[PDB]
RNA sequence: CGGAUAAAAGGUACUCCGGGGAUAACAGGCUGAUACCGCCCAAGAGUUCAUAUCGACGGCGGUGUUUGGCACCUCGAUGUCGGCUCAUCACAUCCUGGGGCUGAAGUAGGUCCCAAGGGUAUGGCUGUUCGCCAUUUAAAGUGGUACGCGAGCUGGGUUUAGAACGUCGUGAGACAGUUCGGUCCCUAUCUGCCGUGGGCGCUGGAGAACUGAGGGGGGCUGCUCCUAGUACGAGAGGACCGG
RNA sequence: UCCUUGUCGGGUAAGUUCCGACCUGCACGAAUGGCGUAAUGAUGGCCAGGCUGUCUCCACCCGAGACUCAGUGAAAUUGAAC
RNA sequence: UCGUGAAGAGGGAAACAACCCAGACCGCCAGCUAAGGUCCCAAAGUCAUGGUUAAGUGGGAAACGAUGUGGGAAGGCCCAGACAGCCAGGAUGUUGGCUUAGAAGCAGCCAUCAUUUAAAGAAAGCGUAAUAGCUCACUGGUCGAGUCGGCCUGCGCGGAAGA
């Protein structure tokens, strides 16, 4: 449920520390962002001797959301702090070493399982 | 895809959009304020490479590129839209020449380069940016600044990062229908081949080299011999030079003298294509037996002053034609672009 | 363009197209071309018609003009009531009347004198038509 | 210069009164001077080859949304620019759809023809229309609607009265100029439209089921996979259709 | 006075507003006062942090009208109207 | 200058005072007529004769273009066989000399050759570099009666897309 101008967190070792997103993808009118989705991000707050720096405009998938996903069996998993982890402009592979903090299993779908393949909680 | 063509045409940027006069009038009130905008930045010309593209046909079809004029100003401060940039689609390796004592712009080597050719005039001012208190009318504008014109010769020139230049009907065809997945008309009459049809070769993964082909010549400084400069432009930035000599033919004279000319007309061409390290190759050995034409190839390297391995390849047999394209690749890798 | 250096008054009045032809015949050429319509000529138009016919018959034979602007005209300029006196110099026109000739020919064949007319025909805005010269 | 005093210069956006569309501005219908669109005449440039593609000197037509002028007026009142809600119509079509040509190998392209069923953006700047920039998609269409919509909203621009700045005049003031703040009323009679009812008719009356003369509503598609890395293609690259 | 909002920096992913500066700038202008000025101001403009239905996108609920019934009972406007 | 309305009703132009006919003293349940019409709406010819139109032109428009069609003055050929078809000929000295790698009717120059049987050119077009082959003008045989494109003109077609 993240939406155009949305303040997120990160979710990755790329430098970020607190993200703006400011562009959601997915089509004409796009409302609002799922769980697996591709999201344009505005960095605001970063380590300076990170690998990124502060106003760098740049893709990223969304991790965790605050609304929360829907198991196809009437379930939902909620989390407490929208999150995001950095991918590059022209290409889609992440930016981040290491996760921090669970994902989801329904990324599988969305077809980002490298994502997946890290953060080892869940 | 069967003929190469190249051309000159004449790209004409627009100028920018001119300004507007006006005063706005309500409904009621006869006298209002100094309305009116800027124009339109002027629409540029961009130089992109393309790899569908390999030659020049459209070029001669279409001589004239026009790029978009600069909307006028309009009325309520309106300001007319940058005309639109014209794209112009170009094989790689091209190279632009102009006039009046013109040069290159720029080589292209690797397709996403977009080369600025044409700027655009551009826009000017409203009688509204003329605001001021002791003219309190405003009836001055500016005129959008002319579009920059020029003519461009446009030279296409391969990617041929393996060259080879050998004797008319000498098998330089036939040397494609090697492992070479291009297939060139091959027949016996003398300048079988005069499109240049330029294959590649993939030993293995990683590593692969594209070969050119470029037919025969006589010695003739002017366009004589049919053939000439025209093709000899395609050369010049072939990291590896090969050349075909033949052996026995069947009707012609056998090399001793023609085999050194052609070295020679090399020199005059504009540089002696700045001296790059030629390799010299046989043909037509399965013709007679493998142990004569032994002695004689190595006769030939120091009647022509030869001192490489001279290589014995068999275009038209496949016997060798591995043995060389090793060697080749070996030098190739270990001598990177710098 | 063709125009006289020196007039008489530097605007005449409008005046009318009425009334019937006087060169009927050719005098000077063996062909001609005569007006079938009723209009005016510019000099552009008179200057366009002899180049487009000049390309198509050679130097050998040759060329009358029986055309003159003889008239000027003014235009009123941009943001003026109606008054302030008459309008400012753009261009002068010629009066044409449908009978006259406008062009006469002479020295090369008439397949040539049919191509040559028909190429400056269309450039004049009036229908015209080809004659030849007859006795007395 | 048929000669109101022998004797007289200006402003009023601080104005008022009585009249006028007898007289300006914006819009509406004449108009095409200028400029946009189409066609014809075709010397010339075009590897041969005019209209495959341009095309000089000219001509004929069309909305006419810039720059203009003309008689007609609502001055006992015709409320603007822009934004929000709401949309409608024409196709000179932005995408999707069907094709022609191609100097169209495939993808990707360019021009032209038919087609208006649907869809046709989010933010910073400025009051903005427009435009620049940032970022998506199929695009972020062009015009009429008196450049639609205040008896629906907004008063940000324009904005009477207060104050300040620059220029002219001795001055009052005028000023197509800039800054600060500055009252937007109406309970729907009728036409119109949205829903729901009463009376009567349909030929004895009543309860049900419907046929359908006609009308309205929706008609948008991105990505991936199989075909298939197939056809094509030197390779790079990469199909149509169908599911 | 103009051109490429003047163009570089902050502020923003993107800033015709704001902030000290480059210059091709000198008119004002020194009691129709000039420069700086702490504090002060329901003063003009801009930005940031928390905050929220201002908004995507509105939904529900609580009350007074709007609706029906009973009683009393206007209005501006109106040449006539099928 | 003239007429109309102003200061004129009535009829026609779908509606309209300035366009046409025509100036209402009043009444009638009569006839004639001007402009305009005679298929109906709405009153009168679904009248007669000789033509044109295929476009709904009629029923809005120009420059121009075209085997739309009717009429007229002519010209070439024509039952000593007209044009177009079908069955065949297309050859020869001859790969025509330079630019020519390769061009030899088909990239660049024509003096444009003429003689063989004649009916056919050192030749207008494909497919390449010619080559080799498809062809054409022309003639021979069969079919057997109009054919060929210039001129003037009437009526038409495209040019002619808006809420
Ligand atoms: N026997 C034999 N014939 C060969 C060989 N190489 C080439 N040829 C023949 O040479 C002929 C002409 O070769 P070509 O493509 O014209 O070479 P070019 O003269 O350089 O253009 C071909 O038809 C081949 O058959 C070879 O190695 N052996
Ligand atoms: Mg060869």
């Amino acid at each position: 449920m993240i939406q155009e101008q949305t303040m997120l967190n990160v979710a990755d070792n790329s430098g970020a520390r607190r993200v703006m997103c400011i562009k959601v993808l997915g089509g004409s009118h796009r409302r609002y962002a799922g769980v697996g989705d591709i999201i344009k991000i505005t960095i605001k707050e970063a380590i300076p001797r990170g690998k990124v720096k502060k106003g760098d405009v740049l893709k990223a998938v969304v991790v965790r959301t605050k609304k929360g996903v829907r198991r196809p069996d009437g379930s939902v998993i909620r989390f407490d702090g929208n999150a995001c982890v950095l991918l590059n402009n022209n290409s889609e592979q992440p930016i981040g070493t290491r996760i921090f903090g669970p994902v989801t299993r329904e990324l599988r779908s969305e077809k980002f399982m490298k994502i997946i393949s890290l953060a080892p909680e869940v | 895809m069967k003929f190469v063509d190249e051309a000159s045409i004449l790209v004409v940027a627009g100028d920018g959009g001119n300004g507007c006069v006006s005063f706005r009038r309500e409904k009621y009130i006869p006298k209002g304020g100094p309305d009116g905008g800027d124009g339109g930045d002027g629409g540029d010309v961009w130089m992109e490479a393309d790899e569908n593209l390999n030659t020049l046909i459209d070029y001669r079809f279409e001589k004239s590129f026009r790029a978009e004029r600069g909307q006028n100003g309009a009325s309520r401060d309106c300001t007319g839209k940058r005309g639109k940039d014209v794209t112009i689609k170009v094989p790689v390796g091209t190279r632009v020449i102009d006039q009046g004592t013109g040069e290159t712009m720029g080589d292209m080597t690797k397709h996403g380069q977009r080369l600025l050719v044409a700027k655009g005039g551009w826009h000017g001012l409203g009688n509204t940016r003329f605001k001021s208190s002791v003219n309190r009318t405003p009836r001055q504008k500016t005129n959008g600044t002319p579009g920059d014109k020029r003519e461009l010769l446009l030279e296409l020139m391969l990617l041929a990062d393996v060259g080879m230049l050998g004797m008319p009907n000498a098998g330089k065809s036939t040397f494609i229908r090697a492992v070479s997945a291009a297939k060139p008309k091959v027949a016996d009459y003398p300048f079988t081949t005069l499109v240049p049809s330029l294959g590649v070769v993939r030993m293995d993964n990683e590593k692969s080299f594209v070969v050119a082909d470029i037919p025969g010549l006589i010695e003739g400084a002017a366009e004589g011999a049919g053939l000439g400069i025209r093709f000899l432009k395609h050369l010049e930035r072939c990291r590896v030079l090969l050349h075909l000599i033949d052996i026995d033919p069947i009707d012609g004279t056998d090399p001793v003298e023609n085999a050194r000319i052609i070295i020679s007309e090399l020199e005059k061409y504009s540089q002696d294509l700045a001296t790059k390290p030629r390799w010299l190759v046989f043909n037509k050995i399965d013709l007679l037996d493998k142990v004569e034409a032994e002695e004689k190839a190595k006769a030939i390297a120091e009647a022509l002053g030869w001192e490489d391995k001279y290589y014995l390849i068999s275009a038209a047999s496949g016997l060798g034609v591995k043995d060389l394209c090793w060697d080749v690749m070996t030098f190739i890798i270990e001598n990177p672009v710098v | 363009m063709l125009q006289p250096k020196r007039t008489k008054f530097r605007k005449m009045h409008k005046g009318r197209n009425r009334g019937l032809a006087q060169g009927t015949d050719v005098s000077f050429g063996s062909f001609g071309l005569k007006a079938v319509g009723r209009g005016r000529l510019t000099a552009r138009q008179i200057e366009a018609a002899r180049r487009a016919m000049t390309r198509a018959v050679k130097r050998q034979g040759k060329i009358w003009i029986r055309v003159f602007p003889d008239k000027p005209i003014t235009e009123k300029p941009l943001a003026v009531r109606m008054g302030k006196g008459k309008g400012n110099v753009e261009y002068w026109v010629a009066l044409i009347q449908p009978g006259k000739v406008l062009y006469e020919m002479d020295g090369v064949p008439e397949e040539l004198a049919r191509e040559a007319f028909k190429l400056a025909a269309a450039k004049l805005p009036i229908k015209t038509t080809f004659v030849t010269k007859t006795v007395m």
